[PDB]
């Protein structure tokens, strides 16, 4: 029941495509509360970002049907729609609040004042998991998560903007997903073209600097970007 | 359509 | 009822299977009869969650095959946890099949009393693929007991060019090639059922010929694969 | 490879 084994397991599931028992691997190892290793950080954000993933899907159809179930006036139909519906927004927030607490309580803890590429990459994540609250809340609760988000990306970006490259893979999704929380939770459009083509624009500034593998996995999340852009219009 | 993220 | 029968199209348009296949076992569970649709929806809906589970130990098996005494203790273990999922996943469309499905067939009910043969059959088949040693041995005996019963009634009571007995013997030809190693009387089985359907295929007019043609065509795709 | 099923 050591590190090594515990990652090996998350490895296993990951190829076995069971993707709660990889999350439940690496919330162990984390909970082990030595600091994580790159790639014990990968694996832990691919396998809670492939939980959180299938839990926003399943709530993306479940409310796209109760929209139209919604309009069609059906009782007993919409009262079935929105029960389903919430079962899996109830899923969906313990995924997330388990997340923000392994975040809050050991990952983010548990950095050094030097460690900012760490840190970046924490704060990106509390404020997608709190984007990912804000996508189902409504009322004061969603204010509350948006601003949680807010204050984390904005912490994320400035240590970014302060301490790692423009080309770096983790600033430029950092940058996306700061954008994208612009456009689509505050209905910001203005600011979040601002930031996205802030972002584009410093990365072509040094892509010509990039090696091979940099430059592809910079220049993916451009494309990235540069599609939200042209979308927004 | 959605904006994509990471 | 309606309510458990379209939380299983919701659960099966939202890619969740558990749910769905907890909704059709309670619709089993409500002791009556299931109709076309809802049949359809619970051998889908536990098609889905059996297989995941298969993928899932296939995956382990091959990863345990190919490869320190601590990860392979590891492998084997998380082998064990899906081998017991897998199991009790089998064990549930059993225990719905022979408390239920079966019991509640009436004597010329032939079609339903196929469909849910041939699903037992299945399962036993799923039980006895992960199955070792002697254990083993009981799990074959009732894939071929469940199949084989289901043979003769379709036999004797549906065309070949039926869309159940296709899949019934494309389902047994399978059993007898991969759980009992026995080529020949898989093939015979799979070219019979094939040639039988073929015969009588202008019985088939624009509602039931793609349900019999798509398994007309994996019954020749695994003859093909087999010789 | 493995055989097709139903």
């Amino acid at each position: 029941v050591d590190r090594e084994q515990l990652v090996q397991k998350a490895r296993l599931a990951e190829q076995a495509e069971r993707y709660d028992d990889m999350a439940a691997a690496m919330k162990n190892v984390t909970e082990l509360n030595e600091p994580l290793s790159n790639e014990e950080r990968n694996l832990l954000s691919v396998a809670y970002k492939n939980v959180v993933g299938a839990r926003r899907s399943s709530w993306r159809v479940i409310s796209s049907i109760e929209q139209k179930t919604s309009a069609d006036g059906n009782e007993k139909k919409i009262e079935m729609v929105r029960a389903y519906r919430e079962k899996i927004e109830k899923e969906l927030e313990a995924v997330c609040q388990d997340v923000l607490s392994l975040l809050d309580n050991y990952l983010i803890k548990n950095c050094s004042e030097t460690q900012y590429e760490s840190k970046v990459f924490y704060l990106k994540m509390k404020g997608d998991y709190y984007r990912y609250l804000a996508e189902v809340a409504t009322g004061e609760k969603r204010a509350t998560v948006v601003e949680s988000s807010e204050k984390a990306y904005s912490e994320a970006h400035e240590i970014s903007k302060e301490h790692m490259q423009p080309t770096h893979p983790i600033r430029l999704g950092l940058a996306l997903n700061y954008s994208v929380f612009y456009y689509e939770i505050q209905n910001a459009p203005e600011q979040a073209c601002h930031l996205a083509k802030t972002a584009f624009d410093d990365a072509i500034a040094e892509l010509d600097t990039l090696n091979e593998d940099s430059y592809k996995d910079s220049t993916l999340i451009m494309q990235l970007l540069r599609d939200n852009l042209t979308l927004w219009t | 359509r959605r904006s994509s993220t990471s």
